[PDB]
């Protein structure tokens, strides 16, 4: 019979387990004996307190490195108003110990934790690239609670050397089965970004995580797009509870908040479920959590039933993440098939956009051909266009299927003059859709200014496979 | 950039 921790806070990580089910279902993965022994999981973030009370019993110097300063010890850099106890709260929310008297547990509370200090300092793409590739034979899980500035006018993504770290992560890390990068789809909520215009978010090879408030809504920082993936709970307003975590000094907390609490959460859930099946692929992974998150009780004005069956939302993917589902689908999953990639270039020649584009193409998916996609996993508008105000912008992609994704929302602070050049727009709401058919873009402008610009390149890129469907749900 |  499973007992369940005895730590003093663990009445408060009201996100893991309760009578209610405003929870993460994780105490279900717990009673099927999954804790995350064995798995390793690093947080890329501002350094990890190794010496901390709820971490060290869990510490692992293999999953840890100093890129700022160019050492092994990634010990947080101490100043009055604690700075750099970011990383520190995330690693408790994948692995705090449990059961020794001390704040609360992990989600993985037996799960190998590193962290790796890379945010204290000038944050460059080799910074990064050298976090990301961080002993990757090593390291199953790599947590970011950071990336571009949420001011709702940026776009920006992985430069060369750290998208070179996320191809060479998912085809030879982990054994070839590929490295799990978990990132936080962000905090731009108030400034109406978009989470879509931050590469990392929107990469298919991070699984980019949103946030649910305790009563079930939309929290104020949540960013909404197409290229999320899940949800994992976060605060919300003031009447509703936080996240419990170990902080800087050897302290606990109770307020941990924002999009940084929600990859942590689910970094954690993906090392329950790579405990139960450890052969699975990062594209496995990224199944698993679209077949078992549940949209229940989560409020959102944009729930949308994809070509499958499946309810799918802008704020939220598929839906909260599952522990429980997790693990027990995790353990007799069949590896999914080799991914196929079939590029389709859309236009024959520029199109204005004016006051409004659509722009509609039937495509056979490379028919005929080893790249031939029945079964779509991402897709990828990727658009170059120029335009005078890039955020009265709206995009839209719409699939055979009839399945509606905003690839772009107005973005009313953003003055930009400077388009999107080759901008790879994904979207993960046509997962599992035949993606053979009528495919239609929509660009347009959303304010009553008088715009211009020019769509000079679509290229249309599926990503899937072409065999193991289920029944649609 | 990079933002926690
Ligand atoms: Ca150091
Ligand atoms: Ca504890
Ligand atoms: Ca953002
Ligand atoms: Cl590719
Ligand atoms: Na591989
Ligand atoms: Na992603
Ligand atoms: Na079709």
């Amino acid at each position: 019979v499973y007992q369940e921790p005895t730590d003093p806070k663990f009445p408060q990580q009201w996100y893991l387990s309760g009578v209610t089910q405003r929870d993460l279902n994780v105490k279900a993965a717990w009673a099927q004996g999954y804790t995350g022994h064995g798995i390793v999981v690093s947080i890329l973030d501002d350094g990890i307190e190794k010496n901390h009370p709820d971490l060290a019993g869990n510490y692992d110097p293999g999953a840890s490195f100093d890129v700022n300063d160019q050492d092994p010890d990634p010990q947080p850099r101490y100043t009055q108003m604690n700075d750099n106890r970011h990383g520190t709260r995330c690693a408790g929310e994948v692995a705090a110990v449990a059961n020794n008297g001390v704040c609360g547990v992990g989600v993985a509370y037996n799960a190998r934790i590193g962290g790796v200090r890379m945010l204290d300092g000038e944050v460059t793409d080799a910074v990064e690239a050298r976090s990301l590739g961080l002993n990757p034979n090593h390291i199953h899980i790599y947590s970011a609670s950071w990336g571009p500035e949420d001011d709702g006018k940026t776009v920006d993504g992985p430069a060369r050397l750290a998208e070179e770290a996320f191809f060479r992560g998912v085809s030879q890390g982990r054994g070839g089965l590929g490295s799990i990068f978990v990132w936080a789809s962000g905090n731009g909520g108030r400034e109406h970004d978009s989470c879509n215009c931050d590469g990392y978010t929107n990469s298919i090879y991070t699984l980019s995580i949103s946030s649910a408030t305790q009563f079930g809504n939309v929290p104020w920082y949540s960013e909404a797009c197409s290229s999320t993936l899940a949800t994992t709970y976060s605060s919300g307003n003031q009447n509703e509870k936080q996240i419990v975590t170990t902080d800087l000094r050897q302290k606990c907390t109770e307020s941990h908040t924002g999009t940084s609490a929600s990859a942590p959460l689910a970094a954690g859930i993906i090392a329950l479920t790579l405990e139960a099946n450890k052969n699975l692929t990062w594209r496995d992974m990224q199944h698993l959590v679209v077949q078992t998150s549940k949209p229940a009780h989560l409020n959102a004005n944009d729930w949308a039933t994809n070509g499958v069956g499946r309810k799918v939302s802008h704020s939220y993917g598929y839906g909260l993440l599952d522990a429980g589902a997790m693990v027990a689908l995790a353990q007799n999953w069949t590896t999914v098939a080799p991914q196929r990639k079939c590029i389709i270039d859309i236009l024959t020649e520029p199109k204005d956009i004016g006051k409004r584009l659509e722009v509609r193409k039937t495509v056979t998916a490379c028919l005929g051909e080893p790249n031939h996609i029945t079964r779509l996993e991402h897709a990828q508008a990727r658009l170059t266009l120029s335009y005078n105000r890039r955020g009265d912008l709206a995009i839209h992609l719409v699939s055979p299927m009839g399945t509606r994704s905003t690839l772009l929302a107005a973005r009313p602070h953003d003055y930009s003059a400077d388009g999107f050049n080759d901008w790879a727009f994904m979207t993960t709401h046509s997962w599992d859709e035949d993606p053979s058919g009528e495919w239609v873009l929509e660009i347009e402008n959303t304010s009553e200014a008088n715009n211009y610009g020019t769509l000079t390149k679509f290229t249309l890129v599926l990503y899937g496979t072409a065999s193991g469907s289920l029944v649609p749900r | 950039x990079x933002v926690k």
